[PDB]
């Protein structure tokens, strides 16, 4: 009311709006899990990683795999990273040529063999692999480039065996000093060190879970990236088989169906309910009653002030005198079987008053008036033998304040450009 | 030649289920009582696919098997091929054609699923490929044509390909007669009953009757 | 948060709408409530031949409804952030009302409006009635069981009325009707976009960034306040003309019910007899008793006779000669 | 908005005027009826039979005082609709024929 | 096409102008159509001078 004294009468505050505390997110559990076992020089072994979630978490978690470096993005938001096509090329890369394996940096394998760009988006782990590719008296069945005519450039596939000449005497098909053969074994044994051992290259060149479902309380709920909040209670319409959603004749979310199993959930948002306040004047007394509308009895303390609520109170709602009429239920007032004139107005034949049964708030039915009973006759009259005067007041409004508006001056203050 | 569609081509336009209302939306249906093209079986020439293609086929021995889609059918870009081989139905987007002359004895999609009368709707809204269908049988003879009734039309498949499609062609099978309708922007009013089942429908731009229904 | 950027529009309606409300409970304690003692009949039901068990109400219902009454309302047949309040006055205690009043009516006539109720009989109340509107009063009791039969069949007739013709309701049926679509309407201005992106919050509060996502929920805001400003009005000018209907059947009420009306076709075509009030869903619904005059004759007729030289006028009436 | 919120309260001012008016034109033809006549309408000055009507000002608007005439002290007595006199049918031309 | 988004603002003031326009004639049938028949005249205008 923006006042400090308030008069007698019934009074809406606010709203009761019960509030959930709890999510269910409800996904199917085809999450495509990608091949990467079947992944994990020249003629990459590129395989395009397609059409299904990538759980690099299996990678990161489990023993074996110790290199996560990762580039464009960063190495811990992948699980939650989707992809057109991944990219992985697993390779076998001698360590002194892993640590040139970086978006921009040079050496020998990304100096002749491939490039990678300043941008480059992409994963790389690697992992020793001795007893995978390590033999006796060196591995050849990995050759390398030692030499190119020219720095490459990223992405350019060039597999090819010509005969690199740098001599004044032509070549032409014959090796030799200065004729020489772009490939050159690295001939990998078990007895090298970290620097000279081979590792399992895997450059990876560039989601949310399902949670247990809660019925018959009004929480917030996520299917299929309908998003909503509501009592998901069990119902009985008759879906069809494509269809997934129900709705109603205000175009709302009425009825949805579970994606992992197929069964109907009505949706019934909280519920809802206008406090109003039932109170004589501050010139009398304090004492105050509060209705919520359309809201039944046994549902305020289970959506009590502990909730999260719009109502933040228990003064006035901690059971008591609880009655439910019609309009809702009104709290803080005593149903009394004696009927008098309505004082304050409820609804459905219901008023409240303060009366003595000392002083307190009392709920009743109204009165309509005295019962009265006309004995008629059929040879029987009433006839009047005396009488009186009465002046009445009658009052009745003719005409209200005549008014006027500069609307100029209300809109712009003292503005000519506003003008 | 040409007759007449009656009030056929009514699909579900959405997988909302409402219960004993009529919803107006506005898609690309088949008009009420528009020329619907006729062929019979003795040829299969390449026909354009428009916003959309309404095939009805009425046969008993199957003759019908499956479709081919593209712009140009050159084997130089995709092109769908869409075939029931009478065990499984078969869908690629390969060049080439598995006949010079279309029968039945670096793909980068593959999927693998007169007393007959089945009705199909295939609509390609931004790249995505909508197929609803409908199979029922009938016991009238190929006279009448299509039948006089209502039927509506359930999705089975949606494709994420984002192909082009102007031409098409059927497809059938040597060791029965179909109908093409093309689909146009319509505005509907879909009776939906207590099952959710489109009982009835109204074509709002046909008659100043239905004009009327649907205001 | 945004919207509470906008200030007082948000309030003032919520004010507007509950003045409405306090207005049709003034309304129906106006038309009804104007009786003060709630009489009730006699259990003979004798009152001079005439058959009242159609509008006195019978205890066979578990509510206190005539049959008029149960056939009117059987004749006459949202959810988010709307709440539809009950009236304060129930149905059982609007029968009551007309009840009260119509018992009153009959066990006294003009009296229980004018004051203390007078019992007298109900052929000489009639024949009150009939003088009144200048019919003298022995035409009633020389033609009582005539005038009983008329009025038996007339009653009957209406019944027969009601149940084949429901379009008879079409004011009352309009109500329900406009208020249904005003909140059908109402709700269905949700979906709309108002030339912002989506009709869902949470698309453009996830899709789209803040500096401008604001806009976009401002454009929604205010097409739902728009919406909203136009639904309050439109209920202002029907409550407007609600208050006028039921200031008319007010006036009716008390110059018809309680008394009798010398206004001619305010109450019923004819000369005015007396009238009857039932209860009706949102509504009232008046059963008019009239005289109409039937079966005509001609006469020759003269201003004044002539007798001795002296000029005779008539005191009541005109003169006839065959 | 500033201008949005001018036309809502010049719509509230013109519907308050037109009731305002009907209550008006109500005064108008009360003041006719009954301080310059009077009324044979029920309840429409005073309750009980209407004698007279006084008008009195008031701050936007007018305090009307009914005089009228209530019946007060009833007796019961036994009534008939006519008399039996030599064989003639006597009805009183006003009044009600009564007992005591 | 940009105000097909905005909703159904037209059919309410269609609605509103048809039943004001409905209401008009209804105004001046209840004003004038207080007869059954049409009466006419005498041809011989003499009513007590
Ligand atoms: C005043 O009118 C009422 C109604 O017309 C008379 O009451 C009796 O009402 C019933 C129906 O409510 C009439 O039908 C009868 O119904 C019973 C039960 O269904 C059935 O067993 C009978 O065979 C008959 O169909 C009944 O005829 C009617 N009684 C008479 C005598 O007409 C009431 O009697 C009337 N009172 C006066 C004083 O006229
Ligand atoms: C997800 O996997 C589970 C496998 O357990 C399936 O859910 C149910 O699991 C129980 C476990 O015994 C089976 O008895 C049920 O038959 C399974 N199905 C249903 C419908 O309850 C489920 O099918 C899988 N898929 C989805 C989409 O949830
Ligand atoms: C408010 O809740 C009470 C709960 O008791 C409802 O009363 C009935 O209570 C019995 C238990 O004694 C249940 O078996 C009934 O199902 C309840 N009735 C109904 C209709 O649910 C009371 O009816 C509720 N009031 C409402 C919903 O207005
Ligand atoms: C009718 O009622 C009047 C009003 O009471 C009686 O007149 C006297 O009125 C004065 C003031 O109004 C009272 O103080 C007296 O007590 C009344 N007299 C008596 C005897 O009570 C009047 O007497 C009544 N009876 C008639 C007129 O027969
Ligand atoms: C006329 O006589 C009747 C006789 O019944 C009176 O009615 C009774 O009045 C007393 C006093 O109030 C009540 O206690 C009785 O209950 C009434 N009888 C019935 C059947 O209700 C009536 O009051 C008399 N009227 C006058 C003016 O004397
Ligand atoms: C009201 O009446 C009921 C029924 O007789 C009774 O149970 C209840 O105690 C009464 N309450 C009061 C306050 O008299
Ligand atoms: C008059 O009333 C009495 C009861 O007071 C009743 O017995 C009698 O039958 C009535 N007269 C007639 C003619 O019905
Ligand atoms: C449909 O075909 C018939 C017969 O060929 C023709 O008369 C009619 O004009 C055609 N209608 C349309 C709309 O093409
Ligand atoms: C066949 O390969 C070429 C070259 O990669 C490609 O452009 C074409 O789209 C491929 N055809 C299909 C049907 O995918
Ligand atoms: C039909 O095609 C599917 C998929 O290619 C295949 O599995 C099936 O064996 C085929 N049936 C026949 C009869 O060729
Ligand atoms: C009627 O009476 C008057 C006065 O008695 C007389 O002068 C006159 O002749 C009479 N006859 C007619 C036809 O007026």
């Amino acid at each position: 009311l923006k006042s400090f004294t308030v008069e007698k009468g019934i009074y809406q505050t606010s709203n009761f709006r019960v509030q959930p505390t709890e999510s269910i997110v409800r996904f199917p559990n085809i999450t495509n899990l990608c091949p990467f076992d079947e992944v994990f020089v020249y003629a990459w072994n590129r395989k395009r990683i397609s059409n299904c979630v990538a759980d690099y978490s299996v990678l990161y978690n489990l023993a074996p795999f110790f290199t996560f470096k990762c580039y464009g993005v960063s190495p811990t938001k992948l699980n939650d990273l989707c992809f057109t096509n991944v990219y992985a090329d697993s390779f076998v890369i001698r360590g002194d040529e892993v640590r040139q394996i970086a978006p921009g940096q040079t050496g020998n394998i990304a100096d002749y063999n491939y490039k990678l760009p300043d941008d480059f988006t992409g994963c790389v782990i690697a992992w020793n692999s001795n007893k995978l590719d390590s033999k006796v008296s060196g591995n050849y069945n990995y050759l390398y480039r030692l030499f190119r005519k020219s720095n490459l450039k990223p992405f350019e596939r060039d597999i090819s065996t010509e005969i690199y000449q740098a001599g004044n005497k032509p070549c032409n098909g014959v090796a030799g000093f200065n004729c020489y053969f772009p490939l050159r074994s690295y001939s990998f044994r078990p007895t090298y060190g970290v620097g000279h051992q081979p590792y399992r290259v895997v450059v990876l060149s560039f989601p949310k879970k399902s949670t247990n479902l809660v019925k018959n309380k009004c929480v917030n709920f996520n299917f299929n990236g309908l998003k909503g909040t509501g009592v998901l209670t069990e119902s009985n319409k008759k879906f069809l088989p494509f269809q997934q959603f129900g709705r109603d004749i205000a175009d709302t979310t009425d009825a949805v169906r579970d994606p992992q199993t197929l069964e109907i959930l009505d949706i019934t948002p909280c519920s809802f309910g206008g406090v109003s306040v039932i109170t004589p004047g501050t010139n009398t007394s304090n004492q105050v009653a509060v209705l919520y509308q359309g809201v039944n009895c046994t549902e305020v303390p289970v959506a009590i002030h502990a909730d999260q609520l719009t109502p933040t109170w228990r003064v006035y709602s901690t059971g008591s005198n609880v009655f439910q009429t019609r309009a809702g239920c009104l709290i803080g007032a005593e149903y009394v079987n004696n009927s008098y004139e309505c004082d304050i107005p409820i609804g459905a034949g219901i008023c409240a008053s303060y009366q003595t049964q000392s002083q307190s708030i009392i709920a009743y039915t109204m009165s309509l008036g005295a019962e009265n009973s006309v004995a008629y006759s059929n040879n029987s009259i009433a006839i009047p033998t005396n009488f009186t005067i009465s002046v009445t007041t009658e009052i009745l409004p003719v005409s209200m304040t005549k008014t006027s508006v500069d609307c100029t001056m209300y809109i712009c203050g003292d503005s000519t450009e506003c003008s | 030649a040409y007759t007449n569609s009656f009030t056929r081509g009514v699909y579900y336009p959405d997988k909302v289920f409402r219960s004993s209302v009529l919803h107006s939306t506005q898609d690309l249906f088949l008009p009420f009582f528009s020329n619907v093209t006729w062929f019979h079986v003795i040829d299969n020439p390449v026909l354009p696919f428009n916003d959309g293609v309404y095939f009805a086929s009425i046969e008993k021995s199957n003759i019908i098997r499956g479709w081919i889609f593209g712009t140009t059918l050159d084997s130089k870009t995709q092109s769908l091929l869409i075939v029931n081989n009478a065990t499984n139905v078969v869908i690629k987007v390969c060049e080439f054609q598995f006949c010079n002359d279309p029968f039945l004895d670096n793909c980068t999609f593959e999927y693998v699923s007169f007393k007959n009368l089945r009705e199909f709707v295939f609509k390609n809204i931004d790249g995505y490929f909508k197929i609803y269908s409908k199979h029922t049988p009938i016991i009238v003879r190929e006279p009448e044509d299509l039948p006089q009734g209502f039927s509506a039309l359930e999705p089975l498949v949606d494709l994420p390909i984002g192909i082009n499609i102007t031409r098409f062609q059927t497809l059938l099978a040597l060791h029965a007669a179909y109908y093409v309708g093309y689909l146009q922007p319509r505005t509907f009013l879909l009776k939906y009953n207590e099952n959710g089942t489109i009982t009835d429908a109204v074509d709002c731009a046909l008659d100043p009757l239905s004009e009327t229904k649907c205001t | 948060n945004l919207l509470l950027q906008y200030g007082s529009f948000c309030t003032q309606l919520k004010r507007a709408l509950t003045g409405i409300a306090v207005e049709q409970d003034k309304n129906t304690q106006e038309v009804f409530a104007q009786v003060k003692q709630i009489y009730k009949t006699p259990p003979i039901k004798y009152f001079g031949g005439f058959n009242f068990s159609q509008i006195l109400p019978d205890p066979s219902k578990p509510s206190k409804r005539s049959f008029i009454e149960d056939l009117l309302f059987n004749k006459v047949t949202k959810f988010k952030g709307l709440t539809v309040l009950p009236p304060l006055l129930t149905d059982e205690m609007i029968a009551q009302y007309t009840s009260a009043l119509l018992a009153g009516t009959i066990t006294s006539g003009w009296t229980f409006g004018a004051g203390a109720a007078l019992q007298i009989p109900f052929a000489m109340q009639m024949a009150y009635r009939f003088n009144g509107i200048g019919v003298t009063q022995n035409v009633l009791y020389e033609n009582q069981k005539l005038i009983a039969n008329q009025f038996n069949s007339a009653i009957g007739k209406i019944q027969d009325s009601l149940s084949s013709t429901a379009s008879a309701l079409g004011k009352l049926q309009d109500v329900v009707n406009h208020n249904a679509q005003a909140l059908n309407t109402l709700v269905k201005q949700l979906s709309s976009k108002f030339g912002a992106i989506s009709s869902v919050l949470n698309d453009i509060f996830s899709r789209l960034d803040k500096v401008e996502a604001e806009v976009q929920i401002d454009r929604l805001i205010t097409g739902r306040l728009q919406s909203l400003q136009t639904y309050v009005t439109q209920q202002l000018i029907r409550a407007a003309e609600i208050r006028a209907s039921a200031n008319l059947a007010a006036t009716k009420m008390s110059e018809c019910v309680l008394g009798q009306s010398k206004r001619v076709d305010f109450c019923g075509k004819g000369y005015h007899l007396m009238s009857f009030p039932q209860s009706a869903p949102h509504g009232v619904v008046f059963l008019h008793v009239t005289y109409v005059p039937a079966q005509e004759k001609n006469f020759t007729t003269a201003p004044a006779i002539c007798h001795d030289g002296k000029a005779h006028f008539p005191r009541e009436g005109v003169f006839v000669s065959n």
